[PDB]
């Protein structure tokens, strides 16, 4: 079927959003059941956008609205397009307008990371640029573990991690991760 | 008759170290963001959607200055409350029809303000005998209403 | 005299009351009678008196009412029972109380100024102003009071679900 | 009806009380004792002196369910629904009574604490003890 659409719809950028699909000139969404990162490659692959970061699911990109079109398909990540692979059936759906599926792709994000405000290069205020904006990082949940991963992650040796910023100021902007 | 000897030194005490000025402001301005229902009758004093609008509104802090002030002098002799508040319970009941549970919330709150303003000095002991003063005012003001 | 309940209390919460005489017909004292088609439709709004608990959760001494504007009954249904699926429902209400939802219900969120109905205001009716006509008719009856200030619905009777059984009731 | 923004100042207003919450709830719970004499007839066998352990040890566990309640913002009925059932079913408190609670309670911190209480976090800390209140209420009869 070559007459149809995809589209991602309140991502902020090109490459985000919720997925909208259009078949027989209606635009539509696809439930949150069955979803994988599998489902979140293959739509990164069909926009050509690159890899796929994430999935969101419930609709947290917002309550979409038209009808539903796939619900409870299974995609085993090699197929190009959503609407070649497998699906239980077409324009059935046990769901409801909450559950309303989206991906995040890795073209628009350019994810990288940093530190600020610290006493040395590598030792202080952990931030994020996600979308082109750079934000921080919520302290809760963050384990000496995850400090060891971000210590490999920039370069600086992974001898001593420790959790918390140093000498830096209450940061600006977003909250990304959490 | 209402209060102890003991009870009405600490309430007058504590009344004169009052800034009449921002006090009936303060009460006032977290009254109209606390329990936004009350907006509807201060709407002749302008821009009240947000809570720095609402404080920073001169109207609201003038209509403080004379709410604190009855309060003074409500409390200038307990027992003629009801002939004290009467010519003021007319206006809240036959023009405005200001419901007598939001004199008591308005009391409420001052209670609030007077703890947030003073601290330590606000002891449970000083705090109960402003609220039989407060229940008082907003029974008096309400008791016109039938 | 007598204290009749639906046959099923369990799908509508309506009972109807007959006293032992006729009431006379006061400036204080009147019947609003049951409206002939629905006006249940988003927007409309209408009024609400009470005898209810206030803020301060006392029971008033003196009668209010505040407009409160119908909603949509299906984001009222998804804030109380998870979603409109009967699969994937799940008690979800923020006061710990699950209101009983079907189709004889219609959700009024709260007013402008963030006014909503708590304790003690069932049996209340939604009234609301025919501008054509100039009459009250009563479009729904408070059911679930107990939203108070946490919840942003109050869940009513359909009047007109139930007028063929009141009239029958009546009758007899 | 706390919007995520109301929700941010609860959760920072409540983690600068700290450990002194549990002589927050403590000192609450003893000055409405006294100022509403009527509130003293639910505590049939307690020691209503001032600074008594049981009011001190009250308080500490009344202020431990508010903490717990704060980090289960999102779902408040779960992580009250024993409290619910305890002082609805069992000690059929008066709704009434919980509003003079949560007013004594905010009237410590703002006392204690009035640096932070700005006219904002008043507003969400209010709402927060009304939803409170709400929850354990919602099945008196
Ligand atoms: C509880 C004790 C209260 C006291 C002692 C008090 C005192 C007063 C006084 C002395 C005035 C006269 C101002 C004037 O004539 O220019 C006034 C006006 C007014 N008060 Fe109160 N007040 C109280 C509570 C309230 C509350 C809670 C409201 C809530 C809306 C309210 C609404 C008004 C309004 C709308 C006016 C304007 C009257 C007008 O414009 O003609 N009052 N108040
Ligand atoms: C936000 C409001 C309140 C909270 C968080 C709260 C919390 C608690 C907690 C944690 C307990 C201990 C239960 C146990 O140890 O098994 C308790 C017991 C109790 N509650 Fe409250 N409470 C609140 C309001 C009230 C009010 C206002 C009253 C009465 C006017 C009340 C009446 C009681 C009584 C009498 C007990 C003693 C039960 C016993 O000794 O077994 N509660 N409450
Ligand atoms: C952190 O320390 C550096 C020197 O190592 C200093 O220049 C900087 O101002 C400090 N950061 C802050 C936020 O004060
Ligand atoms: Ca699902
Ligand atoms: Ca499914
Ligand atoms: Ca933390």
């Amino acid at each position: 079927g070559s007459n149809l659409e995809m589209r991602l719809t309140r991502g902020g950028n090109m490459c985000s959003g919720r997925i909208e699909i259009k078949f027989q000139g209606r635009w539509g969404t696809v439930c949150d059941d069955n979803f994988n990162i599998d489902h979140a490659s293959v739509i990164c692959r069909q926009l050509e956008c690159g890899s796929a970061v994430s999935f969101s699911g419930s609709s947290n990109f917002g309550e979409g609205s038209g009808p539903i079109w796939f619900d409870d398909l299974i995609c085993n990540g090699n197929e190009s397009a959503l609407w070649n692979c497998k699906h239980q059936g077409w324009g059935k759906h046990n769901c409801d307008h909450a559950e309303d599926a989206g991906v995040i792709c890795s073209k628009g994000a350019d994810l990288s990371l940093r530190l600020v405000d610290g006493v040395t290069e590598c030792s202080g205020r952990l931030e994020v640029r996600f979308q082109g904006e750079w934000g921080t990082i919520c302290d809760d949940g963050w384990d000496s573990y995850d400090a060891a991963v971000a210590c490999k992650q920039l370069g600086c040796p992974t001898a001593v991690t420790a959790i918390g910023r140093v000498n830096a100021s209450k940061g600006f902007g977003h909250i990304w991760l959490d | 008759v209402h209060l102890t000897p003991e009870e009405k030194s600490a309430v007058t005490a504590l009344w004169g170290k009052v800034n009449v000025d921002e006090v009936g402001g303060e009460a006032l301005g977290r009254l109209l963001v606390v329990y936004p229902w009350t907006q509807r009758f201060f709407e002749s004093f302008g821009d009240l959607s947000t809570p720095d609008a609402v404080m920073g509104n001169p109207k609201v802090k003038a209509h403080g200055k004379k709410v604190l002030g009855a309060f003074s002098d409500g409390l200038a002799h307990l027992d003629n409350l009801k002939g004290t508040f009467a010519t003021l319970s007319e206006l809240h009941c036959d023009k405005l029809h200001v419901d007598p549970e939001n004199f008591r919330l308005l009391g409420n709150v001052l209670v609030c303000v007077l703890a947030h303003h003073f601290g330590k000095e606000f002891t449970p002991p000083v705090q109960a005998a402003y609220q039989k003063v407060v229940a008082g005012v907003a029974n008096a003001l309400a008791h016109k209403y039938h | 005299e007598k204290v009749v309940l639906h046959p099923n209390y369990s799908q509508v919460d309506i009972g109807l009351i007959k006293l032992k005489q006729k009431v006379s017909v006061n400036e204080r004292v009147m019947p609003i009678c049951l409206p002939s088609k629905d006006y249940a439709e988003v927007g409309r709004v209408g009024y609400v008196s009470g005898w209810g608990r206030n803020a301060n959760f006392k029971f008033t001494d003196h009668l209010k009412y505040v407009m409160l504007p119908v909603a949509d009954q299906d984001q009222c249904i998804r804030h109380y029972e998870g979603s409109t699926v009967p699969e994937k429902k799940t008690p979800k209400s923020p006061v710990g109380v699950q209101p009983i939802l079907n189709e004889h219900t219609f959700c009024a969120g709260m007013s402008k100024y963030q006014e909503d109905t708590c304790y003690g205001d069932a049996g209340s009716a939604f009234a609301v102003h025919d501008l054509e006509e100039d009459t009250w008719y009563a479009t729904g009856i408070l059911s679930f009071d107990k939203s108070c200030a946490v919840a942003e619905y109050g869940v009513y009777v359909k009047v007109t679900s139930i007028q063929d059984w009141v009239q029958k009731t009546i009758a007899e | 009806v706390l919007s995520p923004a109301d929700k941010t100042n609860v959760k920072a207003a409540w983690g600068k009380v700290g450990a002194h919450a549990g002589e927050y709830g403590a000192e609450a719970l003893e000055r409405m004792f006294l100022s509403f004499p009527t509130t003293k007839t639910y505590f049939p066998h307690f020691d209503l002196s001032h600074g008594s352990a049981q009011v001190k040890g009250h308080g500490k566990k009344v202020a431990d369910a508010l903490t717990n309640a704060v980090a289960h913002v999102d779902d408040m009925p779960n992580a009250l629904s024993a409290l619910s059932d305890l002082h609805a079913h069992k000690l059929r408190v008066d709704p009434v009574n919980f509003k003079l609670l949560s007013h004594c309670l905010l009237v410590t911190l703002a006392a204690h604490l009035p640096a932070e209480f700005t006219p904002a976090v008043h507003a969400s800390l209010d709402k927060f003890l009304a939803s409170v209140s709400t929850v354990l209420t919602s099945k008196y009869r």
